[PDB]
């Protein structure tokens, strides 16, 4: 079945699952050709793959020389992105295999069926959850990686830091949820609340900057804050 | 011409013969049907009159033998049961018709519909899906279930439809996801026409009796598997050119025949505006099209 809000423990529980987000797969720029018409330049892209429950981030790198001489690509992207996901999982060791992948797009469900046929005990789900991974090129180190990249490439993360040292999974998803939602309502507002003092730093081997836990209640003020400022400005409230 | 004797018609009943009806009263004087213009298939089936519920019949060929149907107070239903006794049954059909006992199967010269819609069903096809070999003639009813609907709980009472699944391995070669999905080609051509059902006669044989069980049963499993071999066709890019002028006329008669009042239940809505709108064969099937919109506009 799909996903939502009964069951969102669940998603922290212990059967493997990985969320699939392809938003960023296929990116372009629209800029106006020299004879006046409208015309579209690809970007690397990059399928979002995540473990709820740990954290891990499999961020398969997708280089505009994928799209070189296709057509329909809205369409192949798609399909780009059951084969490699059904590649990472055909990777992975039997006993870290997902049971459950749930797709943030029900458009990737029968391309993912199709891919995932080896598998017939992976599960493979919508959910209606609106889950905010398409801004997943807001957080700074991610977008350099995909940009940077000349070749296909996987590039492993842990979206959580150290978090899960100090919280559980289900918080630290609700604070990665927040954060992806501040940054896709207002970007340069929400990378400033995260930056706003420079004794706070990110370390090398992170995403996030390294807050206390007393801070980490602040910021999530202030991003529950600008995501309901932002709601007001657009509803006249 | 062939005749159908029944022993007794104890309940009130519907009897239908081939695309023909007619009512029977509770204990009514009626022992059969003659004058059946001899066939290589034909189907008599029931629908009681105190339970529409289970519609029940059999398949038969005259020319396989001859069958009479006897009511069976105990399992309370007509069945199909067969003489081999020539001479006896000789001896029933050729009084009980000079009697004035049997009503005559009233078929109108320039009507071929019922032969446009069974040419290619067969009695030897019809037996390998439901399998009963001891007996000559086939039955099926409304609440059969498929091999493919099982899967997904007695096998002797199953409806053994060649499966198709668009979402499995036998239609999607390993390498070829996206191609194979999307353009059906390889499925129908390599895997079900060469390699299962040998040749599109077979192929629209079993299309026509899986069309024929849901209209005349209402039996869903049958409604599906017609739905998917028509399915199949349309979502492939390539397709032998008889194959496909043959499918236009198969289906116009399918739908001239289905009840007016049938529709909500007997067409699927997605199929229909996929395989005539969208899919590669939509300007493949002229005639159906056109009986479809000015005959039930309003699925689509
Ligand atoms: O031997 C037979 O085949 C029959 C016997 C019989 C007797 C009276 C009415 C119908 C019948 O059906 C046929």
């Amino acid at each position: 079945g799909a996903m939502n809000s009964s069951n969102y423990a669940e998603l922290f529980n212990n059967d493997i699952k990985l969320f699939v987000d392809d938003t960023n797969v296929y990116r372009v720029t629209v800029h106006k050709t020299f004879e006046g018409n409208v015309a579209t330049k690809a970007i690397n892209g990059c399928i979002f793959t995540l473990n709820p429950k740990t954290g891990h981030l499999f961020l398969k790198i997708i280089h505009t020389s994928v799209w070189a001489g296709q057509k329909r690509l809205s369409q192949l992207a798609k399909w780009k992105t059951a084969e490699e996901v059904s590649a990472l999982v055909r990777s992975l060791p039997k006993e870290e295999q997902p049971k459950q992948i749930i797709v943030t797009r029900k458009a990737m469900l029968d391309p993912l069926e199709v891919h995932m046929l080896d598998f017939p005990n992976i599960a493979i789900r919508p959910t209606e959850l609106r889950l905010p991974f398409s801004a997943a090129m807001s957080i700074d180190k991610l977008s350099d990686v995909v940009m940077k990249a000349t070749e296909p490439q996987m590039v492993l993360f842990n979206i959580y830091d150290d978090w899960l040292d100090r919280i559980s999974s289900y918080t630290a998803f609700s604070r990665l949820t927040l954060l992806l939602r501040a940054l896709k309502t207002n970007e340069e507002s929400a990378k400033m609340i995260l930056l706003s003092d420079p004794t706070i730093t990110i370390k090398s081997y992170h995403l996030w900057p390294s807050f206390t836990d007393e801070q980490w209640i602040t910021i999530e003020s202030q991003m529950r804050d600008l995501i309901l400022t932002e709601y007001g400005r657009k509803y006249n409230v | 011409m062939n005749t159908v004797p029944f022993t007794s018609a104890p309940i009130e009943v519907t009897i239908g013969i081939d695309q023909y009806s007619f009512n029977v009263k509770e204990n009514q004087p009626f022992h059969g049907i003659k004058d059946i213009p001899i066939g290589h298939v034909h189907v008599i089936h029931f629908q009681h009159a105190d339970n529409s519920s289970m519609r029940y019949g059999y398949w038969f060929d005259c020319r396989m033998g001859n069958f009479y149907i006897q009511y069976d107070p105990k399992d309370g239903l007509y069945k199909m049961m067969e003489e081999r006794d020539g001479a006896k049954f000789e001896n029933i059909v050729h009084n009980f018709k000079e009697r004035q006992m049997m009503v005559s199967y009233p078929k109108i010269d320039e009507d071929d519909t019922w032969y446009n819609l069974t040419e290619f069903v067969q009695m030897d096809k019809i037996r390998k899906i439901v399998r009963k070999d001891e007996n000559q003639f086939s039955y099926v009813d409304s609440s059969m279930t498929t091999v493919q609907e099982n899967e997904l709980s007695d096998p002797a009472h199953s409806l053994n439809y060649t499966v198709i699944n668009f979402k499995s391995r036998e239609a999607i070669r390993p390498g070829h996801e996206m191609e194979d999905f999307l353009d059906k080609s390889y499925y129908l051509n390599t895997v079900m026409l060469q390699g299962i059902f040998k040749n599109s006669s077979n192929y629209f044989g079993e299309l026509q009796f899986a069309f024929l069980n849901a209209m005349f049963f209402g039996n869903y499993g049958s409604s599906l598997q017609w739905h998917a071999m028509i399915e199949l066709i349309c979502s492939s890019a390539t397709v032998p050119k008889h194959m496909l002028d043959k499918l236009d006329e198969i289906l116009y008669y399918q739908i001239k025949t289905l009840p007016e009042q049938y529709s909500d239940i007997l067409l699927n809505e997605r199929v229909w505006n996929i395989c005539l709108y969208s899919s590669f064969q939509k300007n493949s099937l002229h005639n159906t099209e056109k009986i479809m919109e000015n005959k039930y506009p309003e699925l689509l």
